[PDB]
Parts: C-alpha cells; structure tokens; sequence
C-alpha cells in the first residue's frame, strides 16, 4: 500500500517532471483517446484534436489532482474525495478506464524521463496510479 | 488484427529500429518487477530477489528474446494472428495455465519499454498502432480460453 | 467455442427450461443495479433511480428479452460465434463504444440470474459449461476491439 | 465504500447463510476450479475432486475469513492483514483470481438463498467481496 520506497520513488519522479506536469497530463489524455477510443465518449463536448486547448486545459487539471494526491499520499481517500464523487456518481466512468489512463500516464513518463523511469520507479508509479484509481472508484452509487 | 496503412507504417518503422537482443529481456524483466505474481512461473530462473537482480538475470534476458521473437513474428502476420500463435497458446493456456490477463500486462509493459527507449519518437499515434498489435497478440495467445 | 458433449447437454438442458420473458430483464436490470456506470447507455429508459424502479422498468424488461434472444442464438451456434455476433459487435463496439469489459460483467450477471432461478440444478459443472458460453459470446461481441 | 445499507444487506445475508457457511465456502471453491481451471495451479497439492475433504476443510477457512471481515467491516485492512501478506507475498495469487472467486461466492449464494439474493443484496455483496479482494491484493511485493 505504498511502501516508503514507493513514496520516495514517486516524489522523485514528480520532481523531475517539474513544470511539465500539465503538458504531460494533456499528452496522456491524447494518448488514451487515440489508443482507447471508447474513452472518448466521456468527452463528447470536448474537441480532442491534437493541440486542443480543452485537452490542454484538462491535462493540467489531471496533473494537479495527481500532485495533490502525492502531496497527501498518506490520506488520498480524503484528498480525492470530491473527485471520487465526481467520476463515479456523476460521470459514471467505468473502472477499466482508470487502468487505461494510468497506463498512458506511465507511457508518457517513460517517454519523457529515460533516466528516472527505471524498473523500480516504474513499479512504484504503477502502484501510485493504482492507489489513486482505487480511490476514484470507491464511490459507485 | 487490421492495421490501416499508416498504422502499419508507424509500427514497422520503429520496429525495424529495435535492438532484438535487449528489448525482450527488458519487458519481461519489468513485468516480473511490476507484477511480482508473475515470478511464480519462473522459479527456475534463479535470483529474482531485486529489480537489479531481475534485470541483470541471464535467463530473463535469454527468455525475453524468445518472447520478442514471438512479437516480431506476430507483426509479420497481423491479418492472421490466430494461426500464428496457435502453438504458443496451447503451451501458455493448456500446459502453463497462465493466469488470465497476464498477456495484456506484458504487452502493456512492452509498450512502456518501447516508449522509454524511443521517447519522442513513440508518438501518441505510434503508441495507438502498438496497442492494437499487443491486443491482437494477447487475444490470440488466449484462444484456448475462448 | 467448443463444448464437449456433456457440457452441451448441461447447457441445452437448463436453457430449454428458461422463461425467455423474464430472465433477460432480470440480468440486464441487475447489471444496471450492480454496475451503476452501465446506466450511462440507458438514459432513455426512464426511471432507473432505485433497484425496484430499475427491475420494474418496462423498457429494461423489453430490452432484456432482446439481449436474451442474442444468447439463445449464441447457443444455437457455438462452433461459430464470430459470424453470428458480427452485427451486434459493430453496434456495441463501433456505434456504442461500450466500455471494454462490460460484456463479461453481463454474462457473469446472467450466470448469477441462472443460479438464483435454478438453485441446486445449477451445479458447479453446469455453471462451468455456462462460463464458457458467456466467454465465447463476450469475446465475439468484442471482435471489433480485436 | 460500503454504505450503511450495504453493511445491513451483507449482515442479513450472513445471518441467513448461518452454519452452512463452510459448506458454501467449499462449494464456491469447487465452482471456481471447474469454471476457471487456471486457478487450480494454486492448489497443486490439493485433491480437488468432488467431496474432497481438503476442499471441504479449506472452504471452511475461507468462510471464517469472510465472517471475520464482516465482523470487523469498518476496518478490514487490519483484520485481513495476515491474509493479504499470505496471498500476495507467499502465494503470489494474481489479482484476477479474486474476481473469479468472488463471482463464484456470489453464484453460490444466489443458488442457496433465492429470497435474500435480491438485486440490492446482490449489489451490496459484490461491493463487500470487492472490498475484501482489494485488501487481499494491497500487499504485492
Ligand atoms: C488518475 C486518473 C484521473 C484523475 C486524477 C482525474 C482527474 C480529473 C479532474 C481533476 C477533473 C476536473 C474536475 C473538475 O473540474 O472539478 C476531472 C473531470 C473529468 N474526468 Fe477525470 N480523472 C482521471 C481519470 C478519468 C478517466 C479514466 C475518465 C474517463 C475515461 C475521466 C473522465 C472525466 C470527465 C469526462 C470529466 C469531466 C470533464 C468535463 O466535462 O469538463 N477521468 N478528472
Ligand atoms: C503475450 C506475451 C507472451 C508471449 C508472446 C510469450 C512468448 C513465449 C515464447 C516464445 C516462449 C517459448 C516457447 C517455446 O520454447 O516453445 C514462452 C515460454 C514461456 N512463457 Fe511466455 N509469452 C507471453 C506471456 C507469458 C506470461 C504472461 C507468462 C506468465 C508469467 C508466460 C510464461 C512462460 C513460461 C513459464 C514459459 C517457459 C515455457 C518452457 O520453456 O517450458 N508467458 N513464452
Ligand atoms: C454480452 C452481452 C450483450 C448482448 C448479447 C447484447 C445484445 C443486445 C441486443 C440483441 C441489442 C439490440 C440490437 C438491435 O436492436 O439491433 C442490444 C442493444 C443495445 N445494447 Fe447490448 N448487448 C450486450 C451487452 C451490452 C452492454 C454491456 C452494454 C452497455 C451498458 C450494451 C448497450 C446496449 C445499448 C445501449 C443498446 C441499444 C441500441 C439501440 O437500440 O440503438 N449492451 N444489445
Ligand atoms: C475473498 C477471497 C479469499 C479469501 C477470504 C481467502 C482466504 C484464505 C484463508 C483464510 C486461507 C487459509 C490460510 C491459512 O491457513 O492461514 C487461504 C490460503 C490460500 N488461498 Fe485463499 N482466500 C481467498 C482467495 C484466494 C484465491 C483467489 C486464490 C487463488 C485462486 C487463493 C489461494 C490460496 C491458497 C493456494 C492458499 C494456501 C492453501 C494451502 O496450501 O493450504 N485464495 N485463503
């Protein structure tokens, strides 16, 4: 459930990403829409074309929710409370999509941080995303 | 699996440039490291006590090349993955009884290895072409469960 | 899908005894109730505010019979589920974009509905024969994702 | 994350099952071995034939772990601690198998309690099993 080593590996990863967070968050979404088309129906009103300002603005929102999650890693349930309510209750986002997006988030980092994406760090991040996804799907009505 | 001409181009292109002696052990190694439960099928490989011990293990690298040989071959026959992977499916399903879902994890770890190695070159659209391939192969390898 | 003679017997047997006017709405209804996110594809059915409201909904029962008609048909053509479900796959995959994995949930909810209704009769071995069928149909309905 | 209604529905279900718990736990395992063969490799030394005393004895062990989980529903992580360690660390039981077994546990109840297995109760139980499975897979080394 996120060992100390994982928290360290994730925190280190966050640091390297630095300000590129939003940009990389927008990239992971684009990657998901292209790789897993069915996820797109959750964004009918969004323009998902490359360079979309909406996808850009939204990738920044995702990035800030992940940073808030790490900044409060020991208690994500409480921190990600409003978002679990949002994704499960209102959006009705099925659980599988969180797996799809997490993978893209991991693929996005591997593609921007060859040095930090070691096997250990890859494993920690996967556990981090898995933990965040578990919270985001704890509120199914 | 049916890749459009542009999707085929994107996959053949990057794939021609893959170091077949390393990518395979890298994806197999990360799988063992990222999804620990998969080590249950490799008690014979030796020291898998640490990520470095897993990544540096000779048997892992040796076996990863085979797995990779399996993908290169899959790519060579996309319009017919079933017949191609028939034999590996009997082994993985009927003899090994590899937990359902493991084949997709490895494909996805493969995809992560491809991104790490190529970086910018592994564009969102390039990745999309590979998720199809990985899904075609994982589905085919699991035909004995169909 | 390939069912052995005994597996075919176990499925045809119980299936002949299924009330085609109720089992379908029951499995579809429970799906909407057990996996709430699936209601996103039925905003047009009306009141799905409560389990009783979902279970008693007319459109659910009406649509459940169709789904059921789809399974009966699947059973009628096991040795060839792909060609049989081709059209429903284009609809569910290309038009609807039904989240991957939903087809297996419903099969599994179907299985739960079968057990509830038949009880003792739905023996472990009888259930095993149906998990194959459900898996053959879910796989076939997802051929557009292959 | 298990509403009050779910706890009530699960507790009610537990009551109806009464002493048949062990028997039904052994039945769910048998159902899993037959329906999902790959799960069998986790029990190489077990005789999985029908009426196996080992499957019988083990189904009783599973049933007691689920009852302990409900008897301590508000804090399953701590209660299922030793079991998470056992299944993840030692056994290396892959996550998908918990889904396979939960389904069989649900199919087993539906087949023995037509009255209590209403749509609502089915949903609650599924969430209960999902919650227990989440704990059993929180300790992956
Ligand atoms: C780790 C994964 C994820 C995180 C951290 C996350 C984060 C966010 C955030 C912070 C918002 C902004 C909500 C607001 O404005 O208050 C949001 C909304 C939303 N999310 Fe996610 N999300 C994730 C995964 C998903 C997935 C997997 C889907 C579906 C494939 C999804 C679909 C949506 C949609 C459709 C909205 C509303 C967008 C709009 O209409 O403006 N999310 N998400
Ligand atoms: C989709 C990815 C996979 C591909 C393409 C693949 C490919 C291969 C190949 C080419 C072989 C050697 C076959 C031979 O020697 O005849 C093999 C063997 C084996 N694979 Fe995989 N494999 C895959 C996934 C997995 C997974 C997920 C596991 C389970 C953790 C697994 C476990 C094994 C084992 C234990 C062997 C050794 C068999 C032996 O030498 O007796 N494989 N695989
Ligand atoms: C494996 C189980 C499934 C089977 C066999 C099945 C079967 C059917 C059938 C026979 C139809 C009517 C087709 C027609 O009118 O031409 C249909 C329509 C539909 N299905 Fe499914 N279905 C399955 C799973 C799902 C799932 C999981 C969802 C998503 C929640 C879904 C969503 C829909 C919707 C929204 C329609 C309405 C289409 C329309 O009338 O325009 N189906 N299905
Ligand atoms: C809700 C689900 C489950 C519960 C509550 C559970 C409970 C238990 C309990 C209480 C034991 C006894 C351990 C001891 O003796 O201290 C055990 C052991 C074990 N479990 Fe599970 N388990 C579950 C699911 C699984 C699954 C899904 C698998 C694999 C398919 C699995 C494989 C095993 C194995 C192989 C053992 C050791 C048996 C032996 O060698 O004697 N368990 N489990």
């Amino acid at each position: 459930v996120l060992s100390p080593a994982d928290k360290t590996n994730v925190k280190a990863a966050w640091g390297k990403v630095g300000a590129h967070a939003g940009e990389y968050g927008a990239e992971a979404l684009e990657r998901m829409f292209l790789s897993f088309p069915t996820t797109k129906t959750y964004f009918p009103h969004f323009d998902l074309s490359h360079g979309s300002a909406q996808v850009k603005g939204h990738g920044k929102k995702v990035a800030d929710a992940l940073t808030n999650a790490v900044a409060h890693v020991d208690d994500m349930p409480n921190a990600l409370s409003a978002l679990s309510d949002l994704h499960a209750h209102k959006l009705r986002v099925a659980p599988v999509n969180f797996k799809l997006l997490s993978h893209c988030l991991l693929v996005t980092l591997a593609a921007h941080l060859p040095a930090e994406f070691t096997p250990a760090v890859h494993a920690s991040l996967d556990k981090f995303l898995a933990s965040v996804s578990t919270v985001l799907t704890s509120k199914y009505r | 699996v049916h890749l459009t001409p542009e999707e085929k181009s994107a996959v053949t292109a990057l794939w021609g440039k893959v170091n077949v002696d390393e990518v395979g052990g890298e994806a197999l190694g990360r799988l063992l490291v990222v999804y620990p439960w998969t080590q249950r099928f490799f008690e014979s490989f030796g020291d898998l006590s640490t990520p470095d011990a897993v990544m540096g293990n000779p048997k892992v690298k040796a076996h990863g090349k085979k797995v990779l040989g399996a993908f290169s071959d899959g790519l060579a026959h996309l319009d017919n993955l079933k017949g191609t992977f028939a034999t590996l499916s009997e082994l993985h399903c009927d003899k090994l009884h590899v937990d359902p879902e493991n084949f997709r994890l490895l494909g996805n770890v493969l995809v992560c290895v491809l991104a790490h190695h190529f970086g910018k070159e592994f564009t969102p659209p390039v990745q999309a072409a590979y998720q199809k391939v990985v899904a075609g192969v994982a589905n085919a390898l699991a035909h004995k469960y169909h």
